[PDB]
């Protein structure tokens, strides 16, 4: 085939650019106002009566709106600008407008400072071809149009130049194209890092992209689930490290996983499923599996995975399991290993069906049947009578000796749930380890570029324990971004010889992070409540308010509810907005008591895979044995890994919920730009001097404001100084750097007004002389014929 | 009226002979062209401000009524010149070598200020513009010298 020219999908043409920049525009009347339907509308101020502005809209409507809601517009010079950090007006409607206008012109990539924004076109644009990729090899970001390839190549160069590992954090909700963008980043590194050895094994093993994708059926069967907002949602953070050798060629890859949503193993909301694997195995599409697993044809026999939905219209679980079983074969799992994976997965389902009861007022619990336990025992290769004994009457370490302890119905029931989640979590870890063996090339690993995929900030009508956890995670991730931007800005100002006094932009998020994680914080209070058997949801809610309301700035009263249901207990001022949290059940959800006696039995059972996945357990930060403490531990492990890399940031956007090309749902995109940090980035950069022009560019642009003043001055820095001083600009509205001039927000908009007025006047003169030339030409014709 | 040098009056009279009628004078729709015939270059805004019209036979201007108009335009001073136009087109001279893209100048004349039409630019370029490069560049100093009748700049 021939690669289509990517120019129409990356560049604004010279012709189009001069059309945009000469468009009529009134700085005094143009404005953005909010609108319920379109998010924002472009308007013209018709009149102002005190604080009330009368704004004309397209169509003739005139709307009275308070002045505080009337926002400024960017002048035509900044139309479809490639890096929105160069806009003189930096506000939400101006960001939406620039993104929208580029999208309408088939341009899906836009920079916003460090961020590279990719808006899914729902069309096949020729932007991933080799022809396109070659445009970006070794090019600086400002030498070529915006592209994820520019970010990818930049991380590659920085790795080779700085000798430091890199990270690429890619965000995107369902429909945003995050998966496609991740595949093409991997493919891009496979291109610039290709070698005689990689091209050799590329016909037998396949390309790096194919090798990684070949792990999807396994990792997604066990790690993905149908949520309310996504039929195939990843329930874990994934860090794909792409390793390079001492000469910058591919050196294999490995996958690290974080924060698997263990709770989903034993609990589902009414419109969600558990992990796909449970329904895949139950489909019966692979002969022999269900017999090996002792499974029935009735999903509702297994309560732990049948509390919400059990089928999904867009998923053929029978076909998926056939592909999952094939992937196990392709990935080098032995027949025995594969069937033991199935056995353990089914044993988790059976464990959930083990019932217990109380006889009289005796606190001790006992079996309520043994059929379910027997199946667990067969699959795990352990003794049934011993399993119940270890569940009903475990032994605890009291110093030297082991003492038997009693358990009631609730205590044994909670231990089952913890065992179901624990086994599944350890099985998933092992599956990742096995998948990484297929990505290992034994080559010398020098540095890596790691691609991070982890769920983004979420705000729902109901925000529970899981919302706080992932929002806690994204607060730390956004602080990570703020700090990186801070470091680079500090280096830029030093490099330019301009005074810098700003505090670390990450400090802005610290009060919220500390409210969640520090002692006496939210998670700490939750963990400490378990030391009080009298504790209830209200006792916990009261201690949060008593400790933090009016004392921790990010802790706020919850929004008033819609009827009684929406009633929440407290709110947090996150970077992405105020979030109200309902603490119902948090005390129960956070308990995670693993029965060490049972684990010891598992470690001596006949199922060899069960032994392996518990290998690092030797059974015989905050609150011990809680979900919150384990969550904090893995989050800190993730952040430590990231803080040892130099990061890059890609933001994938879903423009509309119908997959329609060329349509931008303003409210939907605004919500994403708030959750993915783009607007936080705007908030930071506009605080100082966001806009910067090289001195030759400034002189070229604004020389007309004082041609006499700069006559004969060769140095463009001196010319810039003369030109600015000849304007009415305030002395503190700019900064003169070594190689560029810095400007506060809105100042270049004023320079454009000066330029427009002077250019329009002189052009009218020039055209008046043109009409005089053509007129005197025609007057000589009349003078001769008369 | 009576405060114009006699030689200048004779030039005006010659324009009125060619353009106007002995009795009525000139039609107000020709005020701009009459001022241009006298080597002035008023903007459309200045013409309109001084009584110019857009339909013929709506207004007539006698000689004695035209002289103070002519005098005011001739005394008005910020009306542009070759040197101002050089500085203006430097805004399109990235290489600081006295050249610009022909397409940039055509767009500017058709989209900014008191824009011309395609036919006027075509005639203007054919008479005053040198051929363009393969890159699309032209020297704008010779073009302006011819348009402004400044042979000293050639």
């Amino acid at each position: 085939q021939e690669d289509e020219d990517p120019t129409p999908y990356l560049f604004v043409s010279l012709e189009q650019r001069r059309i945009d920049q000469s468009k009529p525009y009134d700085s005094k009347k143009s404005c953005w106002i909010p609108d319920e339907k379109e998010g924002y509308l472009l308007g013209e101020i018709k009149a102002t009566k005190g604080d009330i502005v009368s704004v004309g809209l397209q169509g003739g409507e005139v709307r009275d709106i308070k002045s505080e809601k009337v926002e400024k517009v960017n002048p035509p010079k900044f139309e479809k600008i490639e890096d929105m950090a160069d806009m003189t007006v930096l506000n939400t409607p101006c960001v939406l407008h620039n993104l929208r206008q580029r999208y309408y012109a088939k341009l899906i990539y836009t920079y916003s400072g460090l961020f590279c924004v990719a808006i899914n076109p729902y069309k096949r644009y020729p932007v991933y071809t080799n022809r396109c990729a070659k445009m970006y090899r070794g090019k600086r970001r400002n030498e070529v149009p915006p592209h994820i390839f520019a970010i990818s190549d930049g991380a590659y160069v920085d790795m080779l130049t700085n000798h430091v590992n890199q990270s690429m954090l890619i965000t995107g909700e369902s429909g945003a194209g995050k998966t496609e963008n991740t595949k093409k980043v991997i493919a891009y590194f496979a291109t610039v890092g290709a070698s005689k050895k990689t091209d050799e094994a590329a016909k037998s093993k396949g390309s790096l992209e194919d090798q990684v994708v070949q792990t999807n059926p396994v990792l997604e069967a066990f790690g993905n689930a149908k949520t309310v907002r996504n039929d195939n949602s990843s329930r874990f953070g994934k860090f794909i490290r792409i390793h390079f050798g001492p000469t910058g060629k591919l050196a294999g890859a490995d996958i690290e996983t974080y924060l698997l949503e263990k709770a989903r193993v034993i609990s589902q909301q009414s419109l969600e499923r558990s992990y796909h694997i449970f329904y895949q195995i139950m489909s019966g599409s692979v002969p022999g599996v269900k017999d090996i697993c002792l499974l029935t044809d009735n999903i509702y026999d297994y309560h732990i995975v049948s509390q919400g939905k059990v089928t999904v219209a867009s998923i053929d679980d029978a076909e998926e399991f056939s592909l999952t079983d094939q992937a196990f074969d392709i990935l080098g799992f032995t027949k025995q290993e594969k069937e033991d994976v199935y056995r353990i997965t089914a044993a988790v389902m059976h464990m959930g069906g083990m019932k217990f009861k109380q006889r009289g007022r005796e606190e001790q619990a006992e079996q309520d049947g043994e059929e379910e336990g027997g199946r667990v025992s067969k699959l795990f290769g352990c003794d049934t009578a011993e399993l119940y004994k270890n569940l009903l009457k475990p032994r605890i370490k009291v110093g030297n000796e082991f003492v038997t302890q009693g358990r009631n119905v609730q205590q044994v029931t909670n231990s089952i749930g913890a065992l179901c989640k624990g086994v599944f979590d350890r099985l998933f870890k092992w599956l990742v380890k096995k998948c990484n063996e297929t990505l290992d090339t034994q080559q010398k690993r020098q540095h890596f570029i790691g691609v991070l995929d982890i769920a983004g900030f979420e705000i729902f009508e109901y925000n529970g324990f899981e919302q706080l956890c992932i929002n806690f995670t994204n607060e730390k991730l956004q602080q990570f971004f703020n700090h990186h931007m801070f470091v680079l800005e500090q280096e830029e100002y030093k490099r330019e010889g301009i005074d810098w006094a700003f505090i670390d932009f990450g400090m802005d998020l610290l009060a919220c992070i500390d409210l969640i994680e520090k002692p006496m914080g939210i998670l700490s209070i939750l963990e400490e409540e378990s030391m009080f058997p009298k504790a209830t949801d209200q006792t916990f809610s009261e201690k949060l308010t008593n400790t933090h309301l009016g004392k921790s700035a990010p802790f706020q009263k919850p929004k008033p509810p819609k009827p009684g249901q929406q009633a929440a207990h407290f709110a947090i001022a996150h970077y992405a907005g105020c979030v109200s949290y309902n603490i119902t059940g948090w005390l129960e959800k956070n308990k995670d008591p693993l029965n060490d006696t049972v684990v010891d039995q598992f470690k001596k059972s006949q199922n060899k895979l069960l032994i392996e996945i518990f290998a690092d357990h030797a059974g015989q930060g905050g609150g011990f044995a809680t979900v919150s403490s384990a969550y904090k531990e893995q989050l800190n492990s993730l952040m430590t890994t990231l803080r040892s890399t130099q990061p890059h940031f890609v933001r994938c956007i879903i423009p509309n919920e119908m997959k329609q090309p060329g349509v931008v749902d303003a409210h939907l995109v605004m919500h994403q730009l708030t959750c993915n940090g783009v607007l936080e980035g705007i908030r930071i950069c506009r605080k100082g001097f966001p806009n910067r022009m090289m001195y030759p560019d400034f002189k070229m642009r604004y020389q007309i404001l004082n041609p006499k003043g700069i006559k004969g001055i060769e140095d463009p820095k001196k010319c810039t100084k003369v030109l600015i001083e000849s304007t009415e600009l305030n002395d503190d509205q700019y900064r003169l750097g070594n190689t560029k001039v810095f400007f506060r927000a809105g100042v270049l908009g004023q320079m454009e007004e000066f330029r427009d007025e002077r250019l329009g006047k002189i052009m009218s003169w020039m055209q008046a002389w043109a009409r005089g030339y053509l007129s005197r030409k025609g007057f000589k014709k009349l003078q001769e014929q008369r | 009226m009576a405060d114009v040098p006699k030689r200048e009056v004779e030039n005006v009279e010659f324009v009125f002979e060619v353009m106007g009628s002995p009795g009525e004078g000139i039609d107000a729709v020709d005020l701009g062209d009459a001022l241009r015939a006298l080597n002035l270059n008023p903007t459309l805004a200045l013409i309109e401000k001084l009584g110019g019209t857009k339909k013929r036979n709506e207004k007539k201007i006698k000689l004695d009524e035209f002289l103070p108009i002519y005098s005011q335009v001739k005394k008005e001073k910020e009306q542009g010149c070759y040197e101002d136009f050089i500085e203006c087109l430097k805004l399109y001279d990235k290489e600081e070598n006295g050249t610009m893209l022909l397409a940039e100048l055509q767009h500017a004349l058709l989209a900014l200020g008191e824009s011309l039409d395609d036919e006027q630019v075509e005639t203007l370029f054919a008479d005053c513009m040198d051929p363009e490069d393969d890159e699309g560049f032209i020297p704008y100093s010779p073009f302006l010298a011819r348009m402004c009748d400044r042979p000293d700049q050639l």
